[PDB]
């Protein structure tokens, strides 16, 4: 799961 | 035969990929994400349970550290379809892609430190936790993320  | 198959991501099924990601992951991606993944072809598939889209995997290629790494941005499926082998199917698919050219050093991804079930899933296929980046997520708690890498070269 990529950023933020 | 098989009632769980993978399929392409086209501009005709993009909103379905996007919907899935909204339900599966607690972060939101804007449409840059969804424009970029239209260009990676095989590095992004949808998972079907009889023509119902249940999950997806989306990758990206990073050229840095003098390495060509595969980055898994998103891999997942809706809750009631978990523990069916769908994620294995998609992971094995990205693995099958990395070893058709041999130009890859590693594949890596980010996992929230609380997500014990994703940690258990990746470490099963030989991803090790190489780094814990603090405050990697902006909008959610816990904010820390492990860097799970698998080695190829
Ligand atoms: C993590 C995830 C992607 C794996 O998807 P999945 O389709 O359920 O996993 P699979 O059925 O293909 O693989 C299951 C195997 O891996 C291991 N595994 C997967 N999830 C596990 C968990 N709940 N805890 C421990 N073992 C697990 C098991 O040993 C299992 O084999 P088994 O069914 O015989 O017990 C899925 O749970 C998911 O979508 N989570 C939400 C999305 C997410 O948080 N993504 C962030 C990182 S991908």
């Amino acid at each position: 799961m990529m950023a933020s | 035969g098989s009632r769980i198959e993978l399929g392409d991501v086209t501009p005709h099924n993009i909103k379905q990929l996007k919907r899935l990601n909204q339900v599966i992951f607690p972060v939101s991606y804007n449409d840059k994400f969804y424009k970029d993944v239209l260009e990676v072809g095989e590095l992004a598939k949808l998972a079907y349970f009889n023509d119902i889209a249940v999950g997806a995997v989306c990758c990206r290629v990073d050229h840095s550290q003098n390495q060509k790494r595969l980055y898994i941005m998103t891999l997942g499926c809706l809750a009631p379809y978990r523990r069916l082998g769908i994620g294995t199917k998609m992971l094995n698919h990205v693995l099958n892609i990395c070893e058709k050219d041999g130009t890859f050093d590693n594949i890596y991804l980010h996992v929230q430190i609380s997500n014990e079930s994703a940690i258990d899933f990746y470490r099963k296929f030989g991803f090790e936790i190489i780094e814990t980046k603090k405050n990697y997520y902006k909008r959610i708690e816990p904010a820390d993320a492990h860097v799970l890498q698998k080695n190829l070269k």
